[PDB]
């Protein structure tokens, strides 16, 4: 029990990093659920609140008030992730000629991941953000807030993004 | 014989009892009742019932695990009003409303007993 | 009153690179009376725009008029203040940074202030006197109505 | 010697940066000018040091907790505004570093050769 | 397998320079001549670097 179970091999002395990553099926739709553009009703905010299983209580202020209230991706994104955790990165189609110009901050394309203060604040997330590579959100979750935190973030990323996905749908 | 037999998933037991209630300590004003032997032919007629009540703040189910007969089902209403009350109130309004188009259908048969062409 | 900024623009393109996304357009916008510039993301589903629109924009740290902070949780219910109804388009959002292009003896003489909408961005350039009340992690409304 | 120099004979950018009750005192003390002065000379020695472990002139290293990332938890813990000027004396810097790095026993001991 | 230098203001530059590569290897003669850099040149086979170099290389 306070050797060897599961939490406490996230991370890996082969190479320090993390060996487990989001996977198959939860990241196709992480990185669609994370878009610029996912508007949520009211039912279905309700519906995925369901399943958190580390929720305070409380419905957060939705992002368009008026002229119906709209929850948007990143704003019930932000209520998995754990603690207050600070990270940047980038999405797998950042252009690299964007840091130069303007628009250094604003990202035309929605990149340059930003989590300040734990919630998301601009960004795709993908696998150089979620997988099992160093300094990635897991990594950061595990280094600063611990082992048993990390199980729960695991566990409240596949159930609602799963809940979501038999909304959305996918296909070949 | 490692499979369950089919009666299991509609049929109490003799020590379970269907429903039961809970009241959520982190907010005030939330209620949590688990359904027993129950699916999402029931679940989901009740939800999207409550959301028509403007005195409702919240509203869900979920099935635990889809291999098990169970449901939750979560409410929280403002300070002046019952979390068993807004429930009760759901059930009695589905069936006005079933008892009513049941009426308006075998009007509909008999409408045409012969034909209205 | 609680606001802070409130001045009539007037959209001067659309989307200058190109359609990224199908339900957000990147407006660009030109101020009066003050000499700003704006670059906001609006949904277009619900609010449609498009060039030669005027707006009426006012940026204010709390609804209801008087004073009294918003608590940031969602009750549909609350409707005793009598809160500013008189937009079209309100947002909620909240500040991520503030530039700026002074150097090491001098003061900013042009700001520049970022908020994110929960997903939706936008920079608001002018001189230093107007981004006056911004400051990093703080709360804010923005409402909208067209003119005619 | 431009960025990590720390001049203080120029009165307008230390009065930006620096309050008013440690501007005047750093300005009238040949003491702490002079403490000022040695840091950068042993940061000059580990820059010649490094320059000669890691020749090929690469940057990328594996090391225990992050330094960056602490300051910007640190800058958020305690509402930090980038925009006035702090109260963060220079010679406490220094000497916190020093106690700090005292402290942080690899091998225990007191004589040579330990 | 450039060569890397530090110029007089201090900053790292990198020299392409002609290298030479064999297919069979005695090393202490190839050490010994005239204009061929002792520091640098190396062989992939190890035991011949225990004869001639140590145990540390």
């Amino acid at each position: 029990q306070e050797l060897a179970m599961v939490p406490r091999m996230i991370v890996t002395p082969q190479s320090n990093r993390p060996v487990m990553g989001i996977v198959q099926d939860t990241l196709t739709a992480v990185r669609k659920f994370t878009k610029r553009d996912v508007f949520l009703e009211r039912g279905e905010v309700m519906n995925l609140l369901m399943f958190l299983s580390t929720w305070d209580g409380k419905v957060p202020q939705p992002a368009i008030l008026k002229p119906r209230p709209l929850w948007t991706g990143k704003q019930i994104f932000s209520l998995i992730i754990p603690g207050h955790i600070n990270c940047i990165r980038t999405h797998s189609t950042h252009p690299d000629d964007e840091d130069s110009g303007p628009y250094k901050h604003i990202s035309p394309g929605d990149t340059k991941v930003v989590v300040e203060n734990g919630e998301l604040i601009m960004g795709i997330l993908c696998k150089k953000s979620l997988g099992t590579s160093a300094g990635s959100l897991v990594h950061i979750s595990y280094l600063e807030m611990g082992h048993d935190i990390t199980r729960l973030f695991y566990s409240n990323i596949q159930t609602v993004i799963n809940n979501w996905l038999l909304i959305e749908g996918h296909t070949i | 014989m490692n499979a369950p037999p089919a009666f299991e998933s509609f049929l109490l037991f003799e020590g379970e009892k269907k429903i039961t209630i809970n009241k959520d300590t982190k907010v005030p004003n939330a209620c949590l009742f688990t359904i027993n032997k129950e699916d999402h032919t029931l679940g989901n007629i009740i939800k999207s019932q409550l959301l028509k009540d403007p005195q409702v703040l919240f509203a869900g189910y979920k099935v635990p695990h889809p291999l098990e007969h169970k449901i939750i089902i979560r409410v929280q209403t403002t300070p002046d009003y019952s979390p068993q009350e807004a429930f009760t109130n759901a059930i009695t309004d589905l069936i006005s409303e079933l008892s009513l188009l049941e009426e308006r259908f075998r009007v509909a048969i008999k409408d045409k007993q012969e034909g209205i062409e | 009153a609680g606001i802070l900024f409130e001045d009539i623009f007037d959209v001067k393109d659309i989307d200058p690179e190109g359609k990224k996304f199908d339900r957000v357009s990147r407006l660009h916008c030109e101020s009066e009376s003050f000499k700003m510039d704006l670059i906001l993301d609006v949904n277009i589903q619900i609010y449609p725009v498009d060039l030669g629109d005027k707006f009426r924009l006012v940026i204010a740290s709390t609804l209801y008029e008087d004073g009294t902070l918003d608590d940031g949780e969602y009750n549909p219910t609350d409707d005793r203040p009598s809160r500013a109804d008189q937009f079209e388009y309100v947002m909620y959002g909240k500040v991520y940074r503030i530039e700026g292009d002074e150097t090491s003896t001098e003061a900013a003489t042009r700001l520049s202030a970022y908020v994110s909408y929960g997903g939706l961005l936008m920079r608001l350039q002018g001189d230093a006197n107007n981004l006056h009340g911004f400051e990093v992690d703080s709360r804010v409304y923005l409402l909208m109505k067209k003119l005619a | 010697e431009k960025k990590f120099r720390f001049d203080y004979t120029n009165e307008r950018a230390l009065r930006r940066t620096l309050q008013e009750d440690l501007v005047k005192d750093v300005l009238s003390n040949a003491h702490i000018q002079n403490e000022l002065e040695r840091e950068f000379e042993r940061m000059r020695e580990d820059r010649e040091v490094l320059r000669v472990i890691f020749p090929t002139g690469d940057s990328k290293v594996v090391l225990p907790c992050n330094l960056l990332r602490m300051i910007w938890n640190a800058q958020k813990i305690f509402h930090i505004n980038p925009r006035l000027p702090s109260d963060l004396h220079p010679i406490k810097v220094v000497e916190g570093v020093k106690e700090l790095s005292k402290k942080l026993v690899i091998v225990n001991g007191d004589d040579p050769l330990s | 397998k450039k060569k890397i230098i530090i110029t007089e203001d201090g900053e790292f530059k990198a020299l392409q320079e002609w290298i030479l590569e064999t297919d069979g290897v005695s090393l202490m003669r190839v050490l010994s001549e005239k204009d061929v850099d002792p520091v640098r040149t190396t062989s992939n086979d190890i035991v011949e670097i225990f004869t001639v170099l140590g145990i540390e290389a």
